[PDB]
DNA sequence: TCGAGAATCCCGGTGCCGAGGCCGCTCAATTGGTCGTAGACAGCTCTAGCACCGCTTAAACGCACGTACGCGCTGTCCCCCGCGTTTTAACCGCCAAGGGGATTACTCCCTAGTCTCCAGGCACGTGTCAGATATATACATCCGAT
DNA sequence: ATCGGATGTATATATCTGACACGTGCCTGGAGACTAGGGAGTAATCCCCTTGGCGGTTAAAACGCGGGGGACAGCGCGTACGTGCGTTTAAGCGGTGCTAGAGCTGTCTACGACCAATTGAGCGGCCTCGGCACCGGGATTCTCGA
């Protein structure tokens, strides 16, 4: 489907600044499986903020009013 | 003196609803006043910062519905916006 | 017939991932998982074009906290290769 | 009945002959009247001839409870065995695997008749001493049940009695309250008319002879105190006398710097008003150096033992021997190098001294030809009971805070043998706050010698 | 015929209406919306209650004890995410031996 | 030599080593080291240092000098360990 | 001669420590930990008795959230011991 | 329309800084930062004036919730540059 | 005669005044506590601006882009503290290498 | 692979103090009735988002290889456990002080309401030069080699 | 230790482009002058903690210890990841239509705020009597051994 999104290198320039020396193959299943989940405590927070105001449209600041809300505060889009 | 307004009583009327022959011990009270307080101040604190992104003041029953499905991660979500609006057609129809 | 040893061009994508700031993950396939796992949640969403950065801004920085924080799990093993052993210790302690 | 009973041999003495007679009155009406006496004057002989009477006159021979301090408790079980041998005792001690056989095959099976016991053994059997009808519960040693919030004045009105008896040597705190509140245990027909002649009592009045001594009437049913020189007529001295001194510059400064300091540093009367002002140099801030090397200016800063500076090369060559009750342990160790430094020959004790750490350097100190002359009391620990009569000079530190306490440690001195005169001394400054304490220890005395008087 | 029985809840609903204006939460507060929270606060609070309804019959008693709260949010695993970061005073921890700290047989 | 107080122990010390191995015993280890028991002294000191500070700071900030039990919750509760069992 | 083998009584004491919830640390030098550690801070307080108990129920509900997150860094070495070198690695990935 | 700080900050700039000038994104970082200290020392302040029973917020009720935010030697710095403008926004 | 100028400083007083009124804080708010949290951000807001501007000449450029900034908090010992669950737009980290995967 | 032998469970007793009922109470919820207005629904504009289609080349994939690390197995020391042994340091009780924390209750003063200006801040018009591509310049750097 | 690449930095015209700036209304701050509600500031009364001494008990802590099971370097070893090269292959940008909906404009109610009477639901006390804590005691079983 769309999980091949993003892929094998994506995953190594990641673990590259991450700061690791030699990646395993077995991780290709775990970090989809760990970035799926990460896209489902925002996204989840975005459409209910964006349901609320009564809009079709998920603007920026929806995705920032939900990181603010778990600890994870995103700067340079606004506030 | 100094009455301090707690839930001593409202909690024990619960635990006569869903285990009649039971009793809950004075210090699990302090417990369970320190529980719904902070669902208390977890949604109205919610709220709060929910009204003040559209630019509204009426905290009404939808900005409460819109602050429970943040707090309650899954299956608590599903129930108690279902239980709640129980609580809301039944009350203005009367 | 030059070729280095494995466990240089390991090091020379380290010191320079670690200085240029350029998104990593790829841009439009990106764009499309968003939109894909949004429908779950609610059908026919528009996404502004930047609100679908400031999740890649914001994953990207999650896996890189993951992996800054699953390789000192992996040297604790003294060895100097991560698995999937590491990543379910890596958010055992924080976020399981 | 003014001789003994032929199971009491042994001629008690005839201020117990007197004292049995006159205690047949409180047997009859059931007033459980207070004993109170000085000490040495045989009060354990007055109440054998109360455990054992009762058998073959009054017929009762039931459970009888007395409670007694640790630190006699060695000498019950002997008295019985010295002058009724037919009785049984039953005394208690031991840990947890040495103690239960004294409770599983000893008092359950009713094989008792005096159980002499410890005060912290009725907290740990307040289940199995309720399991009896006791018949004449003795407390010796009456001032422990002053305090109403104590687990003994709300642990022993539980389990109850026909009648009882109570032994002390005081009559208590010229506050008032402590002496109703063993009234509220003597008869419980007591707290109806304690704050009920509430008016007839709080008034100071200026017609004691008139009220006071002649309400004893009343109240002569209840109590009684005696007097050794009234058993012996011969011994002389009680002599006690006081200076008026002041501190120097490293704590009449810090006196007065202090309280800008306050007004840590807190309770000001014992952390900076006994300190301070006793003995100097109790918070290592008033330090000449690091090295702290003992010396004198080190002892020539305090305005007291710039007396003992001058006392100790007067106070040898007269003879004595020296006992200084003071408080406050960590004190002594100041004065325990003020003579392991200057050459006094020493001993001590406090309440981390063992006991039998205890006995064996008093008998050394009771050698008649010995060498140590100087023994660091301590108050609180200075009112058990111990044989100290080989000295005659006495020098108290502090006001006595609670005003029996030093006049029962003057017990030290004038003890069964003691024909040399006794010298006892005190200390206290000038506009200090010890005055005012000792103006509290004035008011609090000049009305139960009053007692005394009347 | 009160507010607090009008819905037929159970916790009181005059005193969170009180508490949703002097506790500084907005300007105005809606008539339906504390009865809506009133619900939410006793469904969180007769779930709870449920499960340490199962620890009394688990362990043979009959109150209520804060080691029956351990034992009854641990063992869920839908209140423990809304508690994750939540303590409870004298609750000791679940019993967890890991599985390879056992015996060799 | 025998004036001093000088001469003894701290109170860091306080909890002492089977109260480490009790606390860990109820952590579901099994061996522990001989290490430890300098660790644990440590970070739990380094621990009362970021919560008292935020309960003094509550205490001056009524002007009272009695740390009540409700500024202590109310330190805990900001950094993310919220306590119950203590009203509020 | 009896005597267990080393193994067994570590195990009678989790099994028991897990299950009973008695106040673990001593509740009189932990009194006067926290009043010494205060004095860097204002001199001259006072505290509840009931307050002192709050952080005796906060500290232990910290180390224990510890140790059981640094047996799974230990168990990750393929050792069963604890050390020093698993304490710094389990607050680093928390709380540095 | 709408309402920010990007007049501001680019004059606290040009007081430490004479001439690095400072870039787009960069300004709506620094936008979204002193919305943050100001949305957490205010909600820091008012919990802390609601468990006393009050109503006001003061600079008695500021200065205690900045030295609980501020991690050390900057609650030590910020103090001192704050107590010195109320001393001159009263005594002018 | 305005008010952030009497009382000497660079961030207004007069946009704070309403942002503690409307964003319900409480309902009375003080005469000086708009003057006192528009200097205790002021300092905080010069802080990270000048460390930034000492690394701003790192790269010798002088446009302070997003890399400076996330090398101004995550190099100093004590506004990281402060900042420490945030991240930044483009920020990046700093190069490290751990001492086992070097080369030896 | 099964008997000695302690630990743990499970019964029975006692008895004690907390939890629940019940009364008196008082004061915060509850109605009814005013009166202002924020938000609700209708109504218009324009802006930013979706879906296309064609071109160009970074960038991903699957191909070899080949060495380098992860795991398994070993003896090899040595470091913490398990149990009996001294003394100690918590844990009660007690003592004798006095003071710092909480309703009444009074009467200043500093914050908000209203009306009326006005200068400061803010998007939108031109309209400039500091980064960043680049492309050719020399210039500092780890392995096949000895 | 030395000579062939493969990595990196000093550099010059040479351009695009965004940051710094100038010219306009309008919108909010602020001066002003009352007016009241919050809280300062004393002033009685009561209850909990702190200072440094005494008494005793009594399970834990502290110190030895031989011993045994784990930690920890070696060393073999073998798949498994890294490196690099011809081949595909989808990102990227670049226009270009086409219209959904974000943000607003403009009425006008539906609905909270607030008032003084109203008058029960919920509040601290008091007494009590089952639940559970405890102490014997004997069954059940869990891990050491042959």
């Amino acid at each position: 489907d769309n999980i091949q999104g993003i892929t094998k290198p994506a995953i190594r320039r990641l673990a590259r600044r991450g700061g690791v020396k030699r990646i395993s193959g077995l991780i290709y299943e775990e970090t989809r499986g760990v970035l799926k989940v990460f896209l489902e405590n925002v996204i989840r927070d975005a459409v209910t903020y964006t349901e609320h105001a009564k809009r079709k449209t998920v603007t920026a600041m929806d995705v920032v009013y939900a990181l603010k809300r778990q600890g994870r505060t995103l700067y340079g889009f606004g506030g | 003196r100094k009455r301090k307004e707690s839930y001593a009583i409202y909690i024990y009327k619960v635990l006569k609803q869903v285990h009649p022959d039971t009793g809950i011990s004075s210090k699990a009270m302090s417990i369970m006043n320190s529980f719904v307080n902070d669902i208390f101040e977890r949604i109205a604190a919610e709220a709060s910062r929910l009204a003040h992104y559209n630019k509204r003041s009426t905290i009404t029953s939808r900005e409460i519905q819109t602050a429970v499905r943040l707090l309650l991660p899954g299956e608590l979500a599903k129930h108690a916006v279902s239980e709640g609006t129980k609580a809301v057609t039944k009350y203005t129809s009367s | 017939p030059h070729r280095y040893r494995p466990g240089t061009v390991a090091l020379r994508e380290i010191r320079r991932y670690q200085k240029s700031t350029e998104l990593l993950i790829r841009k439009l396939p990106f764009q499309r998982l968003v939109r894909e796992i949004a429908q779950d949640f609610k059908t026919d969403l528009r996404f502004q074009s930047s609100a679908v950065m400031a999740l890649q801004e914001a994953s990207e920085a999650y896996l890189v906290g993951l992996f800054e924080d699953t390789n000192l799990c992996a040297i604790h093993a003294k060895r100097v290769t991560i698995m999937p052993k590491d990543i379910q210790l890596a958010r055992r302690i924080r976020g399981e | 009945f003014r001789e003994s009973p032929p199971f009491i041999k042994g001629t008690m003495r005839d201020y117990q002959i007197a004292g049995l007679n006159w205690l047949i009155s409180l047997h009859e009406n059931g007033i459980s009247g207070i004993l109170a006496d000085e000490m040495g004057l045989g009060k354990t002989l007055q109440t054998i001839s109360f455990l054992g009477y009762l058998r073959h006159i009054q017929g009762i021979t039931g459970p009888h409870l007395v409670a007694v301090p640790k630190s006699t408790l060695d000498n019950w079980k002997r008295e019985f065995e010295k002058w009724t041998p037919d009785v049984n005792v039953l005394v208690l001690q031991g840990a947890k695997e040495e103690r239960h056989q004294l409770i599983n095959d000893r008092l359950i099976d009713e094989d008792f008749d005096v159980c002499i016991t410890s005060y912290e053994m009725i907290l740990r059997e307040k289940a199995h001493l309720k399991k009896f009808a006791w018949e004449y519960i003795i407390i010796d040693e009456a001032h422990r049940i002053k305090n109403e919030e104590s687990s003994l004045s709300q642990v022993i009105r539980m389990f109850s009695s026909r009648n009882r008896l109570l032994i002390t040597g005081t009559p208590l705190q010229n506050n008032l309250h402590e002496l109703w509140a063993l009234l509220n245990f003597l008869l419980p027909d007591v707290f109806g008319d304690s704050d009920a002649f509430d008016q007839w009592f709080r008034g100071q009045d200026r017609d004691q002879d008139q009220v006071v001594q002649q309400l004893h009437r009343v109240l002569r049913p209840f109590l009684l105190r005696r007097v050794k020189s009234d058993v012996e007529k011969s011994l002389l001295p009680k002599k006690e006398i006081n200076v008026y001194i002041g501190m120097s510059e490293m704590q009449v400064k810090w006196y007065k710097k202090i309280l800008e300091k306050d007004i840590t540093r807190l309770l000001n009367i014992v952390m900076q008003l006994r300190k301070c002002c006793n003995h100097p140099y109790l918070f290592e801030g008033a330090e000449p150096g690091p090295p702290y090397t003992t010396d004198e200016h080190l002892i020539y800063n305090s305005g007291k033992m710039i007396v003992l500076d001058k006392l100790l090369k007067r106070l040898q060559s007269q003879g004595s021997r020296v006992l200084i009750f003071s408080q406050m342990s960590r004190l002594l160790d100041i004065l325990e190098d003020y003579c392991v430094f200057r050459g006094y020959k020493y001993c001590r004790i406090d309440g981390g001294t063992a006991h039998e750490d205890r006995i064996a350097a008093i008998d050394e100190y009771n050698r008649p030809g010995s060498d140590k002359f100087i023994f660091l009391l301590t108050t609180r620990a200075g009112g058990l009971g111990i044989n100290l009569t080989t000295a005659d000079t006495v020098i108290l530190y502090d006001s006595d805070w609670n005003p029996q306490a030093d006049l029962q440690a003057m017990d030290r001195a004038h003890r069964i043998g003691q024909t040399k005169q006794v010298v006892v001394y005190r200390f206290v400054t000038d506009n200090a706050i010890e005055e005012k304490v000792l103006e509290r220890a004035a008011q609090k005395l000049r009305l139960d010698q009053l007692v005394i008087q009347q | 015929k009160s507010r607090s029985n009008r819905a037929g809840l159970q916790f009181p609903v005059g005193r969170i209406h009180r508490l949703l204006r002097k506790g500084n939460y907005a300007e105005r507060v809606g008539a339906g919306a504390p009865v809506y929270l009133a619900a939410v606060m006793e469904y969180l609070a007769a779930e709870v209650l449920e499960l340490a309804g199962n620890a009394a019959r688990d362990n043979k008693k009959t109150r209520i004890i804060p080691r029956h709260l351990q034992l009854a949010i641990r063992n869920d695993e839908e209140l423990n995410k809304l508690l994750s970061g939540v303590t409870i005073a004298q609750g000791g921890v679940l019993p967890n031996i890991q599985a390879v700290l056992l015996p060799k047989k």
